[PDB]
């Protein structure tokens, strides 16, 4: 949930 | 920029319904023959052919119970056109038999058709987005769709997202915020939660079922019943696997064309997630699911 987009815009301002 | 949502076809000029004979589309079938048959079905079973205009359609054969689907459908998608919903062209009503017939779509239903690269994949995700927006923020009563799916997303000549199978469709009033049914129907892995807690569906039911069509986009995978998902839907299957990386979950072909695209995808992937939130009140609309990829594209 909230988690799981986080997780994602995590990934997202790595790369 | 500012964009206008709507400005398809006004309707007062376009081409009525033609009330086609029986006769006729048994002929052209060749006989409601079986290797002029494109659907298998639920509803019923889709034949391909070419009407005495050489206009080529697609023919669905309804079956006769001891007329729902039909009327659900005569109701909705025969009433509206738009660039990014399935033309119908015509219906034929004969003693028990429902016929309804549609203008073909060169290269049938988006799932069949997975032969497309990204580029093409985000057209496909924007026009099935426009569409169903259509049916939800540009009717009224609302159009509630109940079916979405990558069967039900058809692909026409330039290979533009046009939205299908309007039998399950339910016109809902504006100013309700749900609408009442007695059953649970649905396309499994792509059936929102609330629904299988409650009688009811809604335009953000909708949106669920779309964000799904999206995942398929995203990884190229069947929405059940592949061999990584173990378990679950690839609803499950995307939430999961997510920390442990997340961009293994996309289609090694988009990544194979270029890694510069990488980070587009990455956020494509975040608005699919939204439209999947458990909670439907969260669920952007169809139409903040649009300005979601134009901001994404600059
Ligand atoms: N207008 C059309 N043009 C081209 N292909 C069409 C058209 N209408 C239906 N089809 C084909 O028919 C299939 C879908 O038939 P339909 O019953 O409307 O949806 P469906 O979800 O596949 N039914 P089912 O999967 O058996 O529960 C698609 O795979 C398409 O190949």
């Amino acid at each position: 949930m909230e988690e799981l987009q986080a997780a994602i815009q995590a990934a997202i301002a790595h790369c | 920029d500012l964009e206008v949502l709507f400005q398809g076809p006004h309707m007062a000029f376009e081409k009525p319904l033609r009330k086609l004979t029986f006769a006729d589309l048994l002929q052209a079938t060749n006989g409601f023959h079986n290797d002029s048959l494109i659907g298998s079905g639920g509803f019923g079973d889709v034949y391909k052919a070419i009407l005495k205009d050489g206009s080529a359609v697609a023919i669905k054969k309804l079956i006769h119970v001891s007329d729902r689907e039909f009327m659900a459908e005569m109701e909705t998608i025969g009433k509206i056109k738009h660039r990014n919903l399935v033309p119908l062209l015509g219906y034929c009503k004969v003693g028990d038999e429902r016929l309804l017939v549609y203008e073909f779509m060169k290269y049938g239903s988006l799932e069949d058709v997975l032969k497309l690269n990204w580029s093409t994949r985000r057209k496909i995700a924007i026009g099935s987005a426009r569409g169903l927006a259509f049916l939800h923020h540009n009717c009224s009563p609302h159009i509630i769709h109940r079916d979405m799916k990558s069967s039900n997303v058809l692909l026409d000549e330039n290979l533009e997202a046009r939205v299908s199978d309007f039998g399950m469709a339910r016109l809902m009033s504006a100013m309700d915020t749900h609408l009442s049914v007695s059953t649970l129907a649905g396309t499994p892995g792509y059936v929102p939660p609330e629904y299988y807690q409650s009688f009811r569906c809604s335009t953000k039911g909708d949106v669920y079922s779309y964000g799904v069509v999206l995942l398929e986009l995203l990884t190229g995978k069947r929405p059940t019943d592949s061999p990584d998902f173990g378990d679950n839907n690839l609803v499950g299957w995307v939430k999961q696997h997510a920390k442990l990386r997340i961009s293994d979950v996309f289609d090694p072909e988009l990544m194979k064309e270029d890694p510069a695209l990488e980070i587009e995808l990455l956020q494509h992937l975040k608005v699919a997630v939204a439209c999947l939130d458990d909670r439907a009140w969260r669920r952007p609309t169809m139409v903040q699911v649009m300005a979601m990829f134009k901001e994404i594209q600059a």
